[PDB]
DNA sequence: TATAATGGGAGCTGTCACGGATGCAGG
DNA sequence: CCTGCATCCGTGAATCGAG
C-alpha cells in the first residue's frame, strides 16, 4: 500500500527520546556508570555527602558503589522479587583524638533500578514514578488580599527541608516575619545579622515612611547576642535562653546548610530576582563566630521598593512555569533517600556514645535497616508510586510522561482550588492544554508536550527557531517560561521560502498575548504546531477541526485501546504512529546492518556485519498489569537482509512499526432504527467472522498453602465428597492440567484444610450414623472460578517450601498459581470508541443481510448516529471518513499532520480519482444507472446536493465529492431517499467490557462491625443504596420496598434468613425486625458514655437486644 | 452536672472492634485497641505510682496523660495534635471518627446500606 | 498547651 | 412491645458500671501461642461472651443443656456467641477524667 | 524513643525505676546517685518497652529472643550482601536452631495490621471493608441447617415413637445429650441390650428408608 | 542491683467561607 | 462601663463505580 502525506511544514528537530523523564533523570541520579573518584555531587551522592560526616569519634564517607542485580528482569517479575542493585558504602571509622582509623564496606541494602522503558519492578509489579509539579524555592512578593497598597513576601525553600518565611509590613508600622506559625518585628533578626541602623538607613533610605517603621531605639539598644537571646525567647517560650542552646537553634533554623536547603534552581531563582549571588543554599550563614546575613536584606530591600511603587519591581504569578518547577523520578527517590540516611546517622550518633568508645568497626556502628525500610517505603506505599498502565504500548508511554500535582509536599485535593487547575499561557509547548483526566483530578494532573523536556533545575523547557532578520536558522534554542517571556516568537506555519520570511504581517506571541507584527521585531519561532500538545494529542487528525472536550476524551481513550489481534494501523495518521512504538519498547529492531538467520515465534537470530550472532528471544503472551496480552510476532523472513533500525518483530497493536490501536472499518453515519439512539453504536456480524475488535485476555489466580495451628493446608487431587467428573482436568497432584477449558464453578487447585474445632449438630452426629460414613478429617478449600470468568489455562506456576530457589513469607508452604486466558470477541455491551471523542457502546449486531449496504453489494461494518455530531462538535471524523473513503477506493494510506494537515479542497481530488475506480468499473461491465439510483438524485437534487440537468454520472459524482454515496436497506432493497456519508474510520476497542463489569447478586459476604453486604464485583458484594436513593424511595413513597432496603436485604440477621429460609419454602417473606446497624450505633453510643434507650409510648424502656446486654 | 466527667470509662464490646485473622493468616484489629490500651496501661500506672506513693510533679504529668488518652479515645486529634502509631502519620480512629464524618456511622450505614 | 514542654517546666523548678 | 420513642441522655458511672460485665484489668488482648482471649483483658471471655455457641472457654460445657450455667474452672457462660456484639465492659480511672465533648465544645457547658 | 511507646511513657516508667532505685540505694559506698540509679531506670524503661509496645504481648524472654534473631539476620545480611535464608540465619544462631523453628519464631512476631488502613488515594476506602465476616451464619447456612432437622424429623416419624425416641435420646437431637445403654434402659424400662437391639433396627430402618427416597442424601456435605 | 551520667525534637506552610465566641478600643 | 467592630477557632464542602 501506499502513503501519501501532506503538509508544508519542514520541522529541524525530532521528537525527543520519549522516555527521557525517567531514564536520563534516574541515571543522573544514581551516577552508576561513573566512576566514584570522577562523580558529581548529585543524587545519591549529594545525599551522602550531604549527611556525611558524623561529628559526635569521627565517621566519614569516601565513595559508594552499586553492583549487578541478583536477578534479571523477567525473573524479578516471575518470582514476585523487586528488581534492584546491592548498595555497598566505604567507611572510614576516624577517632578525633586518638587517631585510630578503622576503613570498611558496609553493605546498605538494595537500590530498585530503572528498566530500559522507564519503569521499575515492585515484588514483582511494574510500577511508574510519575513526576510532581510543585512551588519553585526562591522569594515571591505577592500582592496581600487584604490591603491593597501593601504586599507579602514569602520565603520558600526545598519541601521538607525548612519552614517558609512571610515577611508583611503590619498597619502599626513595623515589618514583621513569621516562621513556624510565629511572628516577630523583622528588626530582631535583622540586629542578630550584625546590623546596625547606619547599614539600614544608608540601604534603604532611598523610600521614606517605609524605613522608620524599621526603626526603634530599643532593638539597637543591645548586641547582636542579646538580640539573639531575645529572638530565642520569642521563638522558644519556656526554654531556658541558653547563649549556645540559642545559637543552635536559630542555626538549624536559618543557616544551617544540611537542616534548611533552598533549591540550587530556588538558588538561582533568588539571585535573580534579588540581582544578588548567593554562596551556599542558606538564608544566613554562620561564620568568624556569629551570624552574616545572605538572604533578607536584598528581600526586604525588594519588599519596601515594591510597596513604594518603585520601578523595576513586580509581582509574581505563582502559576507560572517560570515559577512552577519539575521534581523527576531521581529527585524524589533522592529526597527520600536523604530521609532514610538522615536516620540511619542518627543510629550512628546513638550507637557511638553507647557500647565500647574503644572497640568499634564502622559494620557494628551501622544499621541498614532506616534507609532500606525509606527507600522501600517510597517505591510501595507512595501516591507518585503508581501501578502501570499496561494496557498499550501508548499506555504506559504516556503514564511515564505524567505529571501530578499531588503526593507528598504536592497539593490536598481539598487544598487545591481552581486557579492552579486552569491552563496558563506558559504551557504553551510545556504542558499538554487538552490531555487531563476528566475525574477529580482534573488540572492536577496533566501530560507533558512532545518537544518539551526538563532542564536540570528542573523547569520545562521548549525548543524554538532562531530568527534573525528575515532567515530562519535551522539552530534550536530551549527555553524557560521566563526567558520565553522575554522575545516575539511567530507560528510556525507562517510562509517560509527556503530560509526566508515571506508573509509581510506574521502572526507572533508577546508574553502569551497574540500580535500582528513585522518580520523585522520577529526574534524566534515555533519549531513545530507538534509541541503545543502531548502525544496522545498528536496522534489524532483533523484535531483542528474538533472541540477541545471531545480531544480530551479522544487522547484519553487511546490509552485505553486493547491491543486486539488483527490490529491494524489508522488509514489517516498523524506520523507520529511509527515513533510511539519506537521509543515504546513494544517492537524490535536491528542494532547494525546485517542479514536474518532464524526467524521463529520465539526468537529470532541475526548475524551482523560485526559477524557475532545475536539472538533475540521473543515475549509472547504473556499478561500485563491490566490483563491485555503482550505479545511480539516476527516481520521478517529467514535470509532477509536488514539495515540499521529496521523492524525485527511487531509488538503488541503494532502493524509493520506503526501503532495500532484498533482497526479501519467501513462506516455509515445515518439513524438506524433507534439501535444507534443516544451514542449507541450498531455493528455488523462480519466483524465477528473474519475476527475484528478480537483480543486475548489473561488473568492470574494465586493460592498459597499455609501452616496452621489446626494442621497443613495440602494442595491434592484428594478432595472430600467430590464427583469424578469435578476432577476431570486435574492432574495427580491437584493442579489443573495446561490446555484444559475451565468455566464457573471448575476446580483450578484443589486443596484441604483440617475442620476447625466444634461439635457436630446433634443432627449432623445423627446424619453421619445413620450414613455409616465417618466425617472425612479435612475440609474442601479450593480456588475456584469466580461467576462470570473463565477460559483456557495456558501456564502453571508452582513454588514450594524444601525444594531449591523458592523461600515463601513466614507460615506458607507453597504458592501456585494458575495463568487462564481468553479470546474476547466483540459482544453487546463492549464500549467502541474513535480518536475525535466520539464513544459508545455496541447495542446491536445484526446479520449480515440487515446491514445497509453499497450497490456493489458491499455491506458497512459500523452505523453511527449523525445526532452524535453536531452537539459534541467534533467535525475531525467526518473528514476521517471521507479522507478514509477516497483511501478505501484507491488502496493508499495517508498522513495528515495536527494543524498542517489535508484540507478540503485536495481531499475532493482524491475523492474524484476513487470515484474513477467506483463508476467507471460499473460502467466497463456493461451496468448502466440503478432506477433506485434515480429516485436518490431526484430527492438529491431536490435536496440541493447536486445541479439539477447534469447526467446521473456527474450527479453521483457531485456527490461522491460531499463524501455521500447511495446506500441500500438490506432489509428493504428499497434505497434510503437520501444520500449517505460512508467510508473508513479508525475505531478502537476500549478497556471497558461487559464481561469485566456485569455483576449480581443474591446472598453472599457480609462486613464484621456493620454486618453490611461487602461491595464491588470482587468481592461478590451488594450495590450501594445510597441516602440519595433513600430520598427517591422517599419521594415515591414506597415504605416496605425502602423498609426492605434497610432490613431484610441488608442489615437485619434474623429477617433475612428466615426471608430467605422463606422464599425458598415459597412462603411470603417475614416481619423485617430491628437492624444490627442501629445495635451498633447504640453501643457505639453507650461507649462515648451516652445513654440511649427505645421506648414505648408508656416512656417504658424496650430492649432491643432482648436480654442479651443486662444483667 | 457531674457525669460530665468520668469515673468510669466504659468499654465497647469486642465484636464492634475486632480482631480478626484474614485469608493470609495474618491478623488485623481495630485502632480501638491499640487506643484503650494506651488507657488501661496510663490507668495501671497511675495506681501503681499512686500506691507507691510518687511525689506530685510525677503523679501530675500522669494524670494529665491520663486525659490525654481519655481525650484520644472519645475525639482523637479533638485536643492538641491525634496520636498516632508509631512509623505511621495515620490518626487513629475513635468514636468520634466512626460516628461522626461523612464516612460516620450515620451517614455510611445507617441512612445508606 | 504541650505536655512534654510543661513537663520540661515543672522539672527545671526544682 | 412496639418502639415509639428514643431518648438520649447522660450516662451515670453506675449506670455505666451496670451496663458493664466486668472490669478490663490488662491491656492485654490474645495469647502469642493460643490465640486464646487472655484473661482480664479486653477480649476475655469471661467478660463479653463465648467465642463459640454455648461452648466455654476450657470446653467443659460444650452443649446448650445448661444455659445461663457459668462455667466454675474457666469462668465464662454458655450461650450465643452473639452477646460479644452487645457486652459492654469498663474500665475505673485512679482519678475521674472529663469528658471531652462537654469540655471542647464551645461554648463549654461545664464552663 | 520511637520503640513503640510515646515520650512521655519513657519518662513515667524511667520514673517508676528512678523510685526503685532511691529505695534500694546506699549511701555508704559513696557512690553518685546517678551512677545506681541509671542501671534501675533503664531497667524500667525496656521491661516496659518490652510489655506495652506488641498489640499482641509477648514475653520479655521471647522478645529477646527474637530480638536476637534480628541482630543475627541483620549481620548476616550484612555480610553476605543479602537477606539471608532460614538455614542460614538457623546455623549462625547455634544449636537448637533450625530452618524450622527460625520461621516459627518469625511467625510468631508478626504483628497485627489496622483495619482503618487506607485502600486507595482517597479517603472513601478501608481495608477492612473488603474482609468477610466467617463466624456468622449466611442465610445458606441457617436455611440448610433447618432443611436438616426438618428432613431429620421426616425420616425419624417412619419408625415407631419408641424406637425413634431411643434415637433421639441417644444421638442427642432431644435434651442435647448423648446417653449410654444404662440410661435408655433406665428409663424405657428395658435392659441395654434391649435398647441396643431397638437403637440397631431403628438405624438399620433408617437405612433402609434412605436407600429408597434418596432424601437426606444431599445433606451428606 | 553501683565510675559518672540530670530540660525534646521536628515541624508541612498554594482552600475558603461560613457561624459564633473572645477580646479589643472607643463613645 | 456597654456597644460595635475586628478576629479567632471550628466546621462544612454531590452520587455511584473500582482501589
Ligand atoms: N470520568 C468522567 N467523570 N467523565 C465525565 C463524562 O464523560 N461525562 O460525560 C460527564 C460530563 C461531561 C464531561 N466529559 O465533562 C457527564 O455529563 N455524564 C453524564 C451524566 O453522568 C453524571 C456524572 C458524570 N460525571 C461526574 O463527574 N459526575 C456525575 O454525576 C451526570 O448525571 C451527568 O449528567
Ligand atoms: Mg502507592
Ligand atoms: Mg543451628
Ligand atoms: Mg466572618
Ligand atoms: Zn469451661
Amino acid at each position: 500500500m501506499e502513503i501519501k502525506r501532506f503538509g508544508r511544514i519542514r520541522e529541524v528537530i525530532p521528537l525527543p527520546p520519549l522516555t527521557e523523564i525517567q531514564v536520563e533523570s534516574y541515571r543522573r541520579a544514581l551516577q552508576a556508570d561513573v566512576p566514584p573518584e570522577k562523580r558529581e555531587n548529585v543524587g545519591i551522592q549529594a545525599a551522602f555527602r550531604e549527611t556525611f560526616p558524623i561529628e559526635e569519634l569521627v565517621l566519614d564517607f569516601l565513595e559508594y558503589r552499586l553492583g549487578e542485580p541478583p536477578f534479571p528482569q523477567d525473573e524479578c517479575r516471575e518470582k514476585d522479587l523487586t528488581y534492584q542493585a546491592p548498595l555497598y558504602a566505604r567507611l572510614q571509622l576516624i577517632h578525633k583524638d586518638t587517631g585510630l582509623i578503622k576503613e570498611d564496606e558496609v553493605f546498605l541494602g538494595h537500590i530498585p533500578l530503572m528498566t530500559e522503558d522507564g519503569s521499575f519492578i515492585i515484588n514483582g509489579a511494574d510500577r511508574v514514578i510519575v513526576s510532581q509539579i510543585h512551588r519553585s524555592p526562591g522569594v515571591y512578593f505577592t500582592p496581600d488580599p487584604a490591603r491593597p497598597g501593601r504586599y507579602i513576601a514569602s520565603i520558600i525553600p526545598l519541601p521538607k527541608r525548612g519552614p517558609w518565611i512571610d515577611l508583611e509590613v503590619e498597619p502599626n508600622g513595623v515589618v514583621s516575619m513569621k516562621v513556624n506559625k510565629r511572628k516577630f518585628p523583622l528588626v530582631l533578626l535583622l540586629r542578630v545579622l550584625g546590623y546596625d541602623q547606619e547599614t539600614l538607613a544608608r540601604e534603604l533610605g532611598a523610600y521614606g515612611e517605609l524605613v522608620q517603621g524599621l526603626m526603634d531605639e530599643s532593638v539597637f539598644a543591645m548586641r547582636p547576642e542579646e538580640a539573639l537571646i531575645r529572638l530565642f525567647t520569642l521563638l522558644r517560650p519556656g526554654d531556658p535562653p541558653k547563649r549556645d542552646k540559642a545559637v543552635a537553634y536559630v542555626y538549624g533554623l536559618i543557616a544551617d546548610p544540611r537542616r534548611y536547603d533552598l533549591g540550587e534552581a530556588g538558588r538561582y531563582k533568588a539571585e535573580e530576582k534579588l540581582g544578588i549571588r548567593l554562596s551556599g543554599r542558606t538564608l544566613a550563614r554562620f561564620e568568624d563566630g556569629e551570624f552574616k546575613d545572605e538572604v533578607f536584606l536584598p528581600t526586604l530591600r525588594y519588599l519596601f521598593a515594591l510597596t513604594a511603587g518603585v520601578p523595576g519591581h513586580e509581582v509574581d504569578d505563582i502559576d507560572h512555569l517560570g515559577n512552577r518547577r519539575i521534581r523527576t523520578v531521581g529527585e524524589l527517590m533522592t529526597d527520600q533517600f536523604r530521609v532514610g540516611l538522615a536516620r540511619l546517622a542518627r543510629g550512628v550518633r546513638e550507637r557511638m556514645l553507647m557500647g565500647s568508645e574503644d572497640s568499634l568497626t564502622p559494620a557494628k556502628l551501622v544499621n541498614s535497616r532506616p534507609l532500606e525500610a525509606a527507600i522501600r517505603e517510597f517505591f510501595s506505599r507512595s501516591q507518585l508510586s503508581q501501578f502501570k498502565d499496561e494496557t498499550n504500548p501508548l499506555s504506559s508511554l504516556r503514564h511515564k510522561r505524567r505529571i501530578s500535582a499531588l503526593g507528598p509536599g504536592g497539593l490536598t485535593r481539598e487544598r487545591a482550588g481552581f486557579d492552579v487547575r486552569d491552563v496558563h499561557r506558559t504551557h504553551y509547548g510545556r504542558i499538554c492544554p487538552v490531555e487531563t483526566p476528566e475525574g477529580a483530578n482534573i488540572g492536577l494532573i496533566t501530560s507533558l508536550a512532545a518537544y518539551a523536556r526538563v532542564d536540570e533545575l528542573g523547569f520545562i523547557r521548549t525548543p524554538y527557531r532562531r530568527v534573525v532578520g528575515g532567515v530562519v536558522t535551522d539552530e534550536v534554542v530551549y527555553m524557560t517560561a521566563t526567558e520565553e517571556d522575554r522575545y516575539t516568537i511567530a507560528q510556525a506555519n507562517t510562509p517560509l521560502e527556503g530560509n526566508r520570511i515571506a508573509a509581510e504581517r506574521v502572526v507572533a506571541r508577546r508574553k502569551g498575548e497574540p500580535v500582528i507584527v513585522s518580520p523585522e521585531e520577529v526574534e524566534f519561532m515555533d519549531v513545530s504546531p507538534k509541541q503545543v500538545f502531548s502525544v496522545n494529542t498528536n496522534l489524532i487528525p483533523f484535531l483542528e477541526h474538533d472541540d477541545a472536550n471531545r480531544a480530551l476524551m479522544g487522547s484519553n481513550m487511546q490509552t485505553q485501546a486493547v491491543p486486539l489481534i488483527r490490529a491494524q494501523a489508522p488509514v489517516v495518521m498523524t506520523g507520529l504512529e511509527e515513533r510511539v512504538v519506537r521509543d515504546s519498547l513494544a517492537a524490535l529492531y536491528a542494532e547494525e546492518d546485517g542479514e536474518v538467520a532464524k526467524v521463529d515465534g520465539n526468537r529470532i537470530v541475526v548475524r551482523y556485519e560485526d559477524g557475532r550472532l545475536v539472538e533475540y528471544p521473543l515475549r509472547r503472551f504473556y499478561r500485563s498489569n491490566q490483563g491485555t496480552a503482550l505479545d511480539q510476532r516476527p516481520r521478517v523472513v529467514v535470509g532477509q537482509r536488514v539495515r540499521k533500525g529496521d523492524l525485527l518483530a511487531d509488538g503488541p497493536a503494532s502493524e509493520n512499526g506503526f501503532l495500532a490501536l484498533g482497526q479501519n472499518v467501513l462506516v455509515a453515519i445515518m439513524p438506524f432504527d433507534g439501535y444507534n439512539f443516544e451514542d449507541a453504536i450498531v455493528i455488523s456480524e462480519e466483524l465477528l467472522k473474519r475476527d475484528f475488535y478480537t483480543s486475548i485476555h489473561i488473568e492470574r489466580y494465586e493460592i498459597e498453602a499455609r501452616d496452621t495451628k489446626l494442621g497443613p493446608e495440602r494442595i491434592t487431587r484428594d478432595i472430600p465428597h467430590l464427583s469424578e467428573a469435578a476432577l476431570r482436568d486435574l492432574d495427580e497432584e491437584g493442579v489443573v492440567r495446561i490446555g484444559a477449558e475451565v468455566k464457573p464453578g471448575d476446580i483450578l487447585v484443589g486443596r484441604t484444610s483440617f475442620k476447625g474445632e466444634s461439635e457436630p449438630t446433634p443432627e449432623e452426629r445423627l446424619l453421619r450414623s445413620i450414613f455409616g460414613e465417618k466425617a472425612r478429617d479435612v475440609k474442601d478449600t479450593s480456588l475456584r472460578v469466580p461467576p462470570g470468568e473463565g477460559g483456557i489455562v495456558v501456564r502453571t506456576v508452582r513454588l514450594r517450601r524444601g525444594d531449591p530457589g523458592v523461600e515463601l513469607k513466614p507460615g506458607v508452604r507453597e504458592v501456585v498459581r494458575v495463568y487462564v486466558a481468553q479470546k474476547r470477541k466483540l459482544q453487546v455491551g463492549d464500549k467502541l470508541a474513535n480518536r475525535h471523542g466520539n464513544k459508545g457502546v455496541v447495542a446491536k449486531i445484526l446479520p449480515v443481510e440487515d446491514m445497509p449496504h453499497l450497490p456493489d453489494g458491499t455491506p458497512v461494518d459500523v452505523i453511527l448516529n449523525p445526532l452524535g455530531v453536531p452537539s459534541r462538535m467534533n467535525l475531525g471524523q467526518i473528514l476521517e471518513t471521507h479522507l478514509g473513503l477516497a483511501g478505501y477506493f484507491l488502496g493508499q494510506r495517508y498522513i495528515s499532520p495536527i494543524f498542517d494537515g489535508a484540507k478540503e479542497p485536495e481531499i475532493k481530488e482524491l475523492l474524484a480519482q476513487a470515484f474513477e475506480v467506483y463508476f467507471g468499473k460499473r460502467k466497463g461491465e456493461g451496468f448502466g444507472v440503478d432506477k433506485r439510483e434515480v429516485e436518490v438524485l431526484r430527492r438529491a437534487e431536490k435536496l440541493g446536493l447536486v445541479t439539477p440537468g447534469k447526467t446521473p454520472e456527474e450527479q453521483l459524482k457531485e456527490l461522491f465529492l460531499q463524501g455521500k454515496v447511495v446506500l441500500y436497506d438490506g432489509r428493504t432493497g428499497e434505497p434510503i431517499e437520501g444520500p449517505i456519508v460512508v467510508g473508513q474510520m479508525f475505531i478502537m476497542k476500549l478497556y471497558h467490557m461487559v464481561e469485566d463489569k456485569m455483576h449480581a447478586r443474591s446472598t453472599g459476604p457480609y462486613s464484621l462491625i456493620t454486618q453490611q453486604p461487602l461491595g464491588g464485583k470482587a468481592q461478590f458484594g451488594g450495590q450501594r443504596f445510597g441516602e440519595m436513593e433513600v430520598w427517591a424511595l422517599e419521594a415515591y413513597g414506597a415504605a416496605h420496598t425502602l423498609q426492605e432496603m434497610l432490613t431484610l436485604k441488608s442489615d437485619d440477621i434474623e429477617g433475612r434468613n428466615a426471608a430467605y429460609e422463606a422464599i425458598i419454602k415459597g412462603e411470603d417473606v417475614p416481619e423485617p425486625s430491628v437492624p444490627e446497624s442501629f445495635r451498633v450505633l447504640v453501643k457505639e453510643l453507650q461507649a462515648l458514655a451516652l445513654d440511649v434507650q427505645t421506648l414505648d409510648e408508656k416512656d417504658n424502656p424496650v430492649d432491643i437486644f432482648e436480654g442479651l446486654a443486662s444483667k | 452536672p457531674e457525669w460530665m466527667i468520668l469515673e468510669a470509662v466504659p468499654v465497647l464490646p469486642p465484636d464492634l472492634r475486632p480482631m480478626v485473622q484474614v485469608d493470609g493468616g495474618r491478623f488485623a484489629t481495630s485502632d480501638l485497641n491499640d487506643l484503650y490500651r494506651r488507657l488501661i496501661n496510663r490507668n495501671n500506672r497511675l495506681k501503681k505510682l499512686l500506691a507507691q506513693g510518687a511525689p506530685e510533679i510525677i503523679i501530675r504529668n500522669e494524670k494529665r496523660m491520663l486525659q490525654e488518652a481519655v481525650d484520644a479515645l472519645l475525639d482523637n486529634g479533638r485536643r492538641g495534635a491525634p496520636v498516632t502509631n508509631p512509623g505511621s502519620d495515620r490518626p487513629l480512629r475513635s468514636l468520634t471518627d466512626i460516628l461522626s464524618g461523612k464516612q460516620g456511622r450515620f451517614r455510611q450505614n445507617l441512612l445508606g446500606k | 498547651s504541650d505536655p512534654v514542654r510543661q513537663y520540661l517546666h515543672e522539672i527545671g523548678q526544682v | 412491645k412496639e418502639v415509639r420513642k428514643v431518648r438520649i441522655a447522660l450516662a451515670s458511672p453506675e449506670k455505666i458500671r451496670s451496663w458493664s460485665y466486668g472490669e478490663v484489668e490488662k491491656p492485654e488482648t490474645i495469647n502469642y501461642r493460643t490465640l486464646k482471649p487472655e484473661r482480664d483483658g479486653l477480649f476475655d471471655e469471661r467478660i463479653f461472651g463465648p467465642i463459640k455457641d454455648y461452648e466455654c472457654a476450657c470446653g467443659k460445657y460444650k452443649r446448650q443443656r445448661f444455659e445461663g450455667k457459668v462455667c466454675e474452672r474457666c469462668g465464662v457462660e454458655v450461650t450465643k456467641s452473639i452477646v460479644r456484639r452487645y457486652r459492654m465492659g469498663h474500665i475505673e480511672l485512679a482519678t475521674p477524667a472529663a469528658h471531652i465533648w462537654f469540655v471542647k465544645d464551645v461554648p463549654s457547658k461545664i464552663g | 524513643t520511637g520503640r513503640g511507646l510515646s515520650f512521655l511513657d519513657l519518662i513515667q516508667e524511667g520514673n517508676q525505676g528512678l523510685i526503685r532505685a532511691v529505695e534500694k540505694f546506699e549511701y555508704k559506698r559513696r557512690f553518685k546517685f546517678s551512677t545506681y540509679a541509671t542501671w534501675w531506670i533503664r531497667q524500667a524503661i525496656n521491661r516496659a518497652i518490652a510489655d506495652q509496645a506488641r498489640t499482641i504481648r509477648i514475653p520479655v524472654h521471647m522478645v529477646e529472643t527474637i530480638n536476637k534473631l534480628s541482630r543475627t539476620a541483620r549481620q548476616l545480611q550484612q555480610e553476605l550482601g543479602r537477606e539471608p535464608t532460614y538455614e542460614e540465619i538457623a546455623e549462625a544462631m547455634g544449636p537448637g536452631w533450625d530452618a524450622k523453628r527460625v520461621e516459627e519464631t518469625l511467625k510468631i512476631a508478626q504483628e497485627p495490621v489496622s483495619l482503618e488502613t487506607p485502600i486507595g488515594d482517597e479517603k472513601d476506602s478501608f481495608y477492612g471493608d473488603f474482609i468477610p465476616d466467617e463466624h456468622l451464619p449466611s442465610p445458606v447456612d441457617a436455611a440448610t441447617q433447618s432443611l436438616l432437622s426438618e428432613e431429620l424429623e421426616k425420616a425419624l416419624s417412619k419408625l415407631s415413637e419408641r424406637e425413634a425416641m431411643v434415637l433421639k435420646l441417644r444421638k442427642g437431637l432431644i435434651d442435647g445429650r448423648e446417653h449410654t445403654l444404662e440410661e435408655v434402659g433406665a428409663f424405657f424400662g428395658v435392659t441395654r441390650e434391649r435398647i441396643r437391639q431397638i437403637e440397631n433396627k431403628a438405624l438399620r430402618k433408617l437405612k433402609y428408608h434412605e436407600s429408597r427416597t434418596r432424601k437426606l442424601r444431599d445433606f451428606l456435605d
